[PDB]
């Protein structure tokens, strides 16, 4: 946790919609998106933390 | 009805999920409440309970 | 009196085939969703099937893919279970158990693998 991984994601396609549906997540808490009606919105990039 | 131990955040007004979008829905303006209880020694049997 | 007759079971050859049946009298099987229990030595009784109203809809745990065939008598209320391409691990105990109200199971049957 102290040494998270760090991601940079673009120049794709981005499917949330399985992510939501995937079912094997115990938490999906969001601030600053929706569950639902994310396909339809992107960014300029994107940045994962693990 | 007969829910699980996280499915209790999820019956809510308001509160997104993947059961509270496909099993039941709660209006926005919901006016009642709700009342839960366990029942381990009803509900759950050796082997499992299907 | 409501009762449990456990008949099928017994030693086998992997790849055989066979009825395995569990009667009961006194109430209509069309009810409720019954289901079936298993044991195997191990750390808990192990779950197979068990099929709903309105319809068969037959459902099977993830180990038992494709292999149980179920026909099914409905003017007489009477189960049939058939099995298919057996493989040894499997060697158990079987119930049938029904909801009427209080819990039931009867005394099961025995069923090898050799």
């Amino acid at each position: 946790v102290y040494a998270w991984n760090r991601k940079r994601i673009s120049n794709c396609v981005a499917d949330y919609s399985v992510l939501y549906n995937s079912a094997s997540f115990s938490t999906f808490k969001c601030y600053g998106v929706s569950p639902t009606k994310l396909n339809d919105l992107c960014f300029t990039n994107v940045y994962a933390d693990s | 009805f007969v829910i699980r131990g996280d499915e209790v955040r999820q019956i809510a007004p308001g509160q997104t999920g993947k059961i509270a979008d496909y099993n039941y829905k709660l209006p926005d303006d919901f006016t009642g409440c709700v009342i839960a209880w366990n029942s381990n020694n009803l509900d759950s049997k050796v082997g499992g309970n299907y | 009196q409501v009762q449990l007759v456990e008949s099928g079971g017994g030693l086998v050859q992997a790849g055989g085939s066979l009825r395995l049946s569990c009667a009961a009298s006194g109430f209509p099987v069309e009810s409720e969703n019954m289901h079936w229990y298993r044991q195997a030595p191990g750390k808990e009784r192990e779950w197979v099937a068990a099929i709903y109203s309105t319809g068969g809809w037959t459902l099977y745990a993830d180990s038992v893919k494709g292999r149980f065939t179920i026909s099914r008598d409905n003017a007489k209320n009477t189960v049939y279970l058939q099995m298919n391409s057996l493989k040894p691990e499997d060697t158990a105990v079987y119930y049938c158990a029904v909801q009427v109200g209080y819990w039931y199971e009867g005394q099961g049957t025995q069923v090898t693998v050799s």
